[PDB]
């Protein structure tokens, strides 16, 4: 990016809109937004801010530039995540998610704090990124002392040129070494074994270099440190020492920091990364990726209406952006779990955007909060079908997020602050009517981390279902969370109680985080906080008040859901224990071979008709079943 | 709900079996009041009191014919726990147990009983013994 | 119930012998192509060798099986037994049914299917 740095002022200074496009690893995160020299953000009394669809890149990449400007993180380079803000009063370039910027908007919708707003990795088209750009094509009128650039790792500039107005565009030249590429002879069924042997191999004959693995998602990706951390110690005396490192969206920053560590000599490092390795950031050093081709991507299903993140196979594109991260230092290789004619035939050409991808209801809400009127009419870059957004409208207003009017009322307006989903924020701000107000922000906080609360090996099943029992609440698996965080209060050896528990460190640690950040929002909304005693209905109450919509009704056999009168059966991980749950509120559909319906908890049929006689409304239904 | 020894329970739990199969319909007034003690058992530590237990259950039901299904309702529960986990004479007793109950009961759910049942029936027609 | 199926395999045969019924049809057509029989209510101090001189009688076990736990018992109290033929599985299952070795009564009954570790009621 330096021998353009004299190009890139100049199309900077000309214009309030700019395209950046380079592979990663040219140094546009870091390097660009050092615009700070130009633009001289600190006299003017703004900051500019970078936004990364990832809290990793965005977490690590601050830590990095901190260092490159020799700052302290936090003062004046820092980063904003949701339940996490390394900003002060001092901080000039606020490295942020998208998402946080998109927050910051509907506070302040010119965004009047920052002189420079700079959109990285939009090749990824997430739904804030989207939103973001909808947004500053407007701004961009408003303030004439705005600049804004995009940045793209895709060559491809042209969509992005006209939807800016046709914007102009500065391309870095490809740097990247060539890579080999080695595939398999056949199909291989079950790569992560796959993936593992390969690992190892290169390890021991290649000559040095890092190895980055792709997997899938953290308890994949942690069961594969341990595999290859322990076969490597095998290797042992014949090898050099093979450092191991997990990386995934949930990483504490200290670990996250871990993966930049040096490699010990004849010694090896392997990264063991989720598709956050990328497009996102890069580390220096590696020579060789395994590439299995698969991802956790978003789906969703019109006909259903729900979205499911599902683990598929990955897109041509990101197979090239993959191989191409062993090229950055020197020529590299890369190995394909598949074969050739898998790559040229079957792997679709590239992803569609989130929007195509996703429930609307999260961004109707924020829509509104924007003060945009007219949804159909937004200027996205790719509109979503107008059904899902009518869709989510209804879903706001059965809410009363939104009265029929569309507008917000004082609970939507409420509602929006809190960085949940609709349905969460709705069950944690009725809560204290409901005297559970502590109870449910717990609930909350546990919902908003992932499953990994309990762990489960497979061998190892009977003794971690016997751990499970301790804190399971029969008909209630909402309830369940609730006791869980309350021992992980107390329980002395913290991080070896967990273990013992069978419970997992890292999703308590987070729910511990963003229970407290959420009380912080309700202290500073004045929702109070209640509590009772042996309160089990307030609590189903509560829920309900949220979760309404996703209700199922034991069937003469197997169970239907009110809306859609969906055919699923409760998962498997809970048993319908009581007889007496013929009404249950799920948290989430699950779409395996069969649809099903997990995290229930029983409630009582008559609440929620008192709870929401709007959506209750047997004229709305359709012929019984 | 004496805890010295199992075999007063044993008996108790049998005296409460005798009645519901000697006199019929006359101990449906007082079925509740009677069904309210037998769930202490059917958790204890002993194969024969959780047996019985399941025997008095499955008399309780034949002796209803169909009244009652919202006082049973506290049993079903250990029923399916124990058609679950256990295997033996107390799965017998268990399916009796069930079996019994379900003619009192709605369509959905005891249909919903029947449908998630038949694969133990069908394992269970290997089985040696005759009762 | 441990022990009235002994009761029960006994008033079998006394039905048998009262109502006159010939050896076609006498329980043991439907049991061919088997020489295996289980034992039930085995005290804990008989040894294979014992269970051997008590019913080879009748003809020699060829295939014997004492349910011995894994690490930390030593009998639970069942046997299978395959003699060489199927009427010396006839006349142990008609003439040692009911009698007693050292305290508790034993059971003779068939198998007919293939060997189990646990299938049966203790």
């Amino acid at each position: 990016v330096f021998p353009f740095r004299e190009e890139l002022l100049a199309a900077i200074a000309n214009h309030q809109v700019l395209i950046i496009e380079g592979e990663t690893g040219s140094g546009k995160t870091t390097q660009i937004p050092q615009y700070l020299f130009e633009e001289g953000y600190t006299n003017k009394g703004m900051k500019i801010a970078c936004t990364q669809p990832r809290r990793v890149a965005a977490m690590s990449v601050a830590a990095r530039v901190a260092r490159e400007m020799g700052v302290k993180l936090g003062n004046e380079v820092g980063y904003s995540i949701r339940f996490e803000d390394c900003t002060s009063e001092r901080t000039v370039l606020r490295y942020m998610t998208d998402g946080m910027l998109l927050r910051e908007f509907l506070s302040e919708p010119d965004l009047a704090s920052y002189s420079v707003v700079m959109v990285d990795e939009a090749h990824e088209r997430t739904l804030h990124t989207d939103i973001l750009f909808g947004l500053i094509k407007d701004v961009a009128r408003f303030r004439p002392e705005l600049k804004v650039l995009v940045a793209s790792a895709t060559m491809d500039t042209a969509r992005f040129s006209t939807f800016f107005d046709d914007a102009p565009v500065f391309r870095i030249p490809g740097r990247r070494f060539p890579v080999d590429i080695f595939y398999t002879k056949a199909p291989e069924a079950d790569y992560l074994e796959a993936c593992v042997v390969s690992v190892l191999q290169i390890h021991v004959t290649q000559p040095p270099g890092d190895i980055l693995v792709f997997l899938t998602g953290q308890e994949e990706i942690e069961a594969a440190c341990e595999m290859l951390q322990d076969r490597c110690r095998r290797l042992g005396s014949k090898i050099r020492e093979l450092l191991v490192l997990p990386i995934y969206a949930n990483l504490p920053s200290d670990m996250q920091a871990r993966i930049f560590q040096p490699t010990p000599p004849g010694a090896r490092k392997v990264v063991v990364a989720t598709n956050i390795a990328e497009t996102s950031l890069t580390i220096e050093g590696i020579i060789y990726v395994l590439d299995p081709g698969f991802c956790k991507q978003k789906s969703y299903n019109p006909r259903t209406g729900m979205e499911s993140l599902t683990v598929t196979p990955c897109s041509k594109a990101s197979a090239n952006q993959r191989a191409g991260r062993a090229g950055r230092v020197a020529a590299g290789k890369c190995f394909r779990l598949y074969t050739a004619w898998a790559y040229q035939h079957e792997l679709e050409e590239t992803t569609v955007p989130e929007i195509q991808r996703t429930s609307l209801g999260n961004v109707v809400l924020l829509l509104k909060s924007l003060g945009i009127h007219d949804l159909m009419h937004f200027d996205f870059l790719d509109p979503p079908p107008y059904e899902t957004l009518l869709l989510a409208l209804e879903q706001l207003y059965a809410l009363g997020a939104l009265n029929h009017l569309g507008e917000l009322t004082t609970s939507g307006r409420k509602m929006a602050e809190l960085p949940v989903d609709p349905m969460l924020s709705k069950m944690i701000l009725a809560s204290e009517k409901y005297s559970c107000s502590e109870e449910i922000l717990t609930v909350a906080a546990m919902l908003s981390v992932n499953n990994s609360i309990f762990y489960r090996p497979k061998d190892k099943v009977v003794h971690a279902d016997n751990a499970r029992v301790n804190f399971f609440l029969p008909g209630g698996d909402h309830l369940v969370l609730l006791n869980v965080y309350t021992q992980w209060a107390e329980s002395g050896y913290s991080s070896q109680w967990c273990y013992e528990n069978f419970v997992q460190f890292r999703s308590m640690r987070r729910a511990r985080d963003v229970r407290e950040q959420l009380e912080g929002l309700l202290e500073r909304v004045e929702v109070g906080l209640s509590s009772c005693q042996g309160d089990y209905i307030r609590v189903r109450k509560a829920i309900t008040a949220g979760y309404f919509y996703h209700t199922a009704r034991l069937t003469r056999s197997g169970y239907r859901t009110v809306k859609q009168q969906q055919t699923v059966f409760i998962h498997p991980n809970s048993s319908l224990f009581e007889q007496q749950p013929r009404w249950l509120l799920y948290h989430e559909l699950v779409l395996t071979t069969k649809e099903f319906m997990r995290q229930v908890l029983e409630i009582e049929s008559s609440w929620l008709l008192e709870v929401a006689p709007h959506y209750y409304k047997a004229k709305e239904l359709e012929d019984p079943h | 709900k004496s805890k010295k020894s199992w075999q007063a329970r044993h008996t108790g739990i049998k005296i409460v079996q005798q009645i519901a199969i000697l006199m019929g319909c006359a101990i449906l007034p007082h079925l509740r009041s009677l069904v309210e003690i037998i769930e202490h058992g059917l958790v204890d530590e002993q194969q024969k009191v959780r047996t019985i237990s399941a025997l008095a259950i499955a008399a309780l039901a034949e002796a209803a014919t169909p009244y009652g299904i919202e006082s049973f309702d506290s049993v079903l529960k250990p029923l399916w726990k124990g058609i679950r986990q256990h295997r033996g004479k107390g799965l017998a007793a268990f399916l009796k147990a069930i079996g019994y109950l379900i003619p009192l009961m709605d369509a959905e759910y005891a249909n919903y009983y029947t449908r998630e049942v038949m694969l133990i029936l069908i394992r269970e027609f290997q089985s040696p013994d005759e009762e | 119930n441990p022990l009235t199926k002994v009761k029960l395999i006994n008033e079998l045969n006394e039905r048998e012998v009262q109502l006159g019924v010939a050896d076609k049809v006498s329980w043991h057509s439907e049991y061919k192509d088997s020489a295996w029989i289980f034992l039930g209510g085995l005290p804990y101090e008989l040894t294979e060798g014992d269970i051997i001189c008590v019913f080879s009688q009748y003809g020699e076990i060829v295939n014997i099986n004492l349910v011995r736990d894994k690490k930390t018992g030593k009998s639970k109290g069942f046997c299978f037994l395959c003699y060489e033929d199927q009427r010396s599985t006839i006349l142990a299952v008609d003439n040692f049914n009911g009698i007693k070795i050292k305290g508790r009564t034993i059971r003779v009954d068939h198998v007919s299917n293939y060997r189990a570790p646990k299938d049966s009621e203790e």
